[PDB]
């Protein structure tokens, strides 16, 4: 869109309805007239535009109303409590801005927030912001998280997040006005080069991918058609459902085989009981025709009845030899009814072994999109963010996407090599018990009104538990967390003085040998101006390539370039880097999935604040101590960054209204 | 509501393929096993029909006759008479039959015939004769 309707779509708002949200905080208006409702709407859409218009510095309520014209710049209690709210909930005011009102002098509230994830830090930002005291506790040495960067000399290059996935209502737009990224798009040409390294022919590629594209479709039609969602007593996955789809794509090809070859026989049977008629009509014909001779010996005078003898049986004959044409007209048909069957038979194979090889690289190729195997996403579900997708050219942070944690975290007090081992939650308080990471024994504690945890999930999953939970975490919570799914992928970065690759083609793959194989090595970047390229692994094949050398890795990935730019053309990488996300201590993976058996809805569940039994025994319920941020909670735009950031912003508004209360409920 | 084109995805076909750990497996191999086994059929028909159609060797063509001419004429001789009640005797009904004997008295005269001397040719007796064959 454009205008203000742009406004709400560019900040994931219908502009025309008023959200759950809004309905909450605004009730009034929203049982209320339509007519106010438009007013409302008009309000919000409008004040939206105009921090999106400039996001560089704080907007204001002044400088919001001053723009207003009427009727809407009328009821300034309206116009108040829409700025509030939009300001609370980080649809404004967020991200780096040149702040108008200097800072409240004193600090209300106490947070510590466990992580400086981008969730962590967008948080962070926005508590402070709201004037609250913010400490932040990261284990790592570095801000940032699963958004990291290599840098060696000129050479940029991340292993953790590399991709904005389109600027059409992504937060990640506002921040990039910013803070300069050097934004640059992905040209999403992908050539293949099989197993020998021959660039797969347009043919196939094509015929593969429709191909793929249609298998897809097909598991979407086997859930919400057939309702194909659960086998035996267990989930199905994506996995099994292709597998099913392909099987009965086999199936039916020989059904097709089947049913050619009988017409075939069905037919040749025909023409069989044809050739028996016709030789016993040769058969009576020679013997009609000697009885002709026999009786044309008898030479003339001849009484009459020799005379009805040779004229009946010249008859018989002459009638004989006619049906017999006829059937030889017949046999003709059929004879060539038979050659056309022959001509136009049905396909010999739903797919070779060439094609099943490229059909597995399309499938190693999501197996990386959802970090893991198609085995293990669930059939209904797996694709359930995809509605809330963005729109524009996917793009690529060609200084390292490490530029934004970096950016967020100055003004913020971030407490690095800090391993938080304990939390501590009750009616009356929290305290956080950490480490420092380089000394173990060294020990520190942190007292606060909340805590806002963005733990990766695969730590929140990890058993035994890195961090401890006091008391221990519902059963509703970790059920959640035990169900829904932690990931893997794995980078690896290849440095090199010269190009030797296609300079106008951003990424190219590499189609493995095996079903088991499809992932490893699986595709190749070079998004970066200096010489780089990326290879990535994917699928069962990241979960295993943690297990085995650099040194080996790099031959491999040298290898498959050499076979398909030659032995002579890849020289030796400079400097070479790879990722184990798996193996780290802090991620314990990459991100999460939607595993089989798990909805949409655990990702509701993650987010849900925990509340304490009370201090002293039949007390009043107390407020909620411990929340939760970070990918893994946001069930709209999980595994990404701008769903991290979301969440942030999420748990920010939700705690300062719990902290500072809501003025805009009113 | 349907397949995307050109993938068969049937309820039952899916409860077949999916019924045990393998009866997707054993279902696309009885498929083979059908598949050779009529192959297999196709065969002998083939080397059946090929002996069969070397059997016809030469058509029919030293057993064909050249055709006579003739000209429907009205009149009967006797020659003819006794022909058609022999004819009769012979191919009872057949008037197609009959005129062909003949070879000069077209199947309308044949049935008048039939009908003018049933009388003197007992043509009567003579079908019933027939009929006893
Ligand atoms: C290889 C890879 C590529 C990716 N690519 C993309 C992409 O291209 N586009 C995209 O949109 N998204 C991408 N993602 C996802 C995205 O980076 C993350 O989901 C996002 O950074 C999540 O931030 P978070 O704040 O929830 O978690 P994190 O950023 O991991 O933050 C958690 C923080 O907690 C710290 N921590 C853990 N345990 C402790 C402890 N005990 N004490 C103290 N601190 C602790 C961690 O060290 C970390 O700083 C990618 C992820 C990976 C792994
Ligand atoms: C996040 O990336 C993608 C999402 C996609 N979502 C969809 N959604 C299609 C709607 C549902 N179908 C089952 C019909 N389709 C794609 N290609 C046809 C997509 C293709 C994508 O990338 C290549
Ligand atoms: C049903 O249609 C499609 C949906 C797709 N959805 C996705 N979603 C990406 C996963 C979303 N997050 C878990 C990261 N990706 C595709 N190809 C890489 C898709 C591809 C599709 O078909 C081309
Ligand atoms: C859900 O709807 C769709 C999503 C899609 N997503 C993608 N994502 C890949 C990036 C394409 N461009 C945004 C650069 N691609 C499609 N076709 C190439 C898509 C096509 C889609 O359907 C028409």
């Amino acid at each position: 869109p454009s205008g203000v309707e742009g406004a709400a779509f560019q900040s994931r708002l219908p502009h025309d309805r008023m959200t759950s949200q809004e309905a909450a905080c605004f009730p009034d208006i929203i049982s209320g007239p339509q007519q106010t409702q438009k007013v409302f709407l008009f309000i919000r859409n409008r004040t939206l535009q105009l921090w999106l218009d400039n996001p560089k510095i704080q907007l204001t309520f002044e400088a919001t109303l001053q723009q207003l014209e009427a009727p809407y710049n009328s009821d300034t209690v309206l116009v108040h409590r829409v700025h509030s709210y939009l300001e609370r909930h980080g649809l404004i005011n967020f991200g780096i801005y040149k702040r108008i009102k200097p800072l409240p002098t004193k600090k209300t509230g106490k947070v510590i927030i466990i992580g400086s994830g981008v969730s962590g830090l967008a948080a962070a930002r926005q508590l402070q912001s709201f004037g609250m005291d913010v400490t932040l506790l990261e284990a790592r040495d570095r801000v940032g998280g699963r958004v990291a960067t290599f840098r060696k000399g000129n050479y940029v290059a991340d292993l953790g997040a590399m991709v904005v996935t389109g600027l059409g209502g992504n937060p990640m737009a506002v921040v990039s006005k910013q803070v300069n990224m050097e934004l640059a798009k992905i040209k999403q040409k992908c050539p293949l080069y099989e197993a020998n390294g021959q660039a797969v022919p347009k043919e196939k590629d094509e015929m593969v991918e429709q191909e793929f594209n249609r298998l897809l479709e097909a598991t979407s039609y086997l859930s919400h058609q057939l309702d194909f969602n659960v086998l035996n007593n267990k989930p199905v996955s994506l996995g099994q459902a292709l597998e099913v789809v392909i099987q009965l794509q086999e199936k039916h090809v020989k059904d097709e085989q089947i049913e050619h070859w009988k017409k075939i026989v069905k037919t040749q049977e025909e023409l069989k009981e044809l050739l028996n008629k016709m030789v016993n009509l040769k058969e009576k014909i020679k013997e009609l025709h000697q009885q002709y001779k026999e009786a044309s010996e008898v030479k003339p005078p001849r009484d009459i009845t020799a005379e009805f003898l040779v004229k009946s049986k010249h008859r018989d004959l002459t009638a004989l030899c006619k049906e017999y044409d006829e059937l030889a007209e017949t046999q003709g048909k059929l004879e060539e009814k038979l050659q056309e069957l022959e001509a136009n038979p049905p396909s010999d194979v739903y797919l070779s072994s060439r094609d099943r090889q490229i059909l597995d690289w399309h499938f190693a190729n999501l197996e990386f999109a959802n970090a893991t195997p198609l085995s293990t996403l669930s059939l209904k579900h797996w694709d359930q963010d995809d509605d809330f997708e963005f729109t524009g050219s996917h793009l690529t942070v060609r200084n390292g996407y490490s530029c934004v944690p970096v950016a967020l975290a100055e003004g913020l007090d971030i407490k690095l090599n800090t391993a938080v081992r304990q939390v501590r939650y009750t009616a009356s308080g929290c305290e956080v018990i950490a480490v420092n990471t380089r000394s173990t024994s060294q020990t520190f504690i942190y007292k606060c009104d909340a805590v806002l945890c963005t733990l990766p999930l695969g730590v929140l999953k990890q058993q035994p538990p890195a961090v401890q939970f006091v008391p221990p975490l519902p059963e509703w919570k970790t059920s959640a967390v035990q169900r829904m799914g932690f990931g893997n992928l794995n980078k690896v970065v290849l440095c090199f003085d010269r190009v030797f690759w296609d300079p106008s083609v951003n990424l190219f793959g590499h189609v493995g040998s095996t079903t088991a194989s499809r992932g490893e090595l699986f595709l190749f970047w070079n998004l970066y101006k200096a010489p780089i390229l990326l290879a990535l692994v994917a699928g069962e094949a990241a979960g295993i390539m943690e297990n085995i050398s650099d040194d080996v890795i790099v031959g491999r990935c040298l290898a498959i370039l050499k076979g398909i730019f030659g032995s002579s053309a890849v020289p030796q990488p400079k400097e070479t880097v790879v990722s184990r996300w798996r193996a780290d201590p802090w991620a314990r993976g990459s991100y999460s999935y939607v595993a089989a058996g798990s909805s949409g809805n655990d990702y509701d569940l993650m987010a849900q604040p925990i509340t304490p039994g009370p201090s002293i025994p039949g007390a009043p319920q107390p407020i909620p101590r411990l929340f939760f941020a970070g990918e893994h909670t946001i069930r709209n735009y999980p595994a990404t960054v701008h769903g991290a950031l979301l969440s942030g912003l999420r748990e920010a508004g939700r705690i300062a209204d719990q902290f500072l209360g809501a003025m805009y409920t009113l | 509501r349907k397949p995307p084109k050109g993938m068969f995805l049937s309820q039952e076909d899916v409860e077949a393929v999916s019924a045990n750990a393998t009866a997707a497996t054993t279902v696309l191999r009885q498929l083979d096993m059908e598949l050779v086994s009529v192959k297999r059929q196709i065969q002998n028909i083939k080397q059946t029909n090929s002996a069969l159609k070397e059997k016809l060797d030469g058509g029919i063509e030293p057993y064909r006759l050249p055709e006579v001419i003739q000209k429907c004429n009205a009149r009967w001789t006797t020659e003819e008479q006794l022909l058609a009640v022999q004819a009769i005797r012979k191919y009872g009904r057949d008037f197609q039959a009959i005129s062909d004997v003949i070879g000069n008295k077209s199947v309308v005269q044949v049935k008048n015939f039939f009908v003018n001397y049933r009388r003197r040719f007992n043509i009567d007796e003579v079908l019933q004769e027939w009929e006893a064959e």
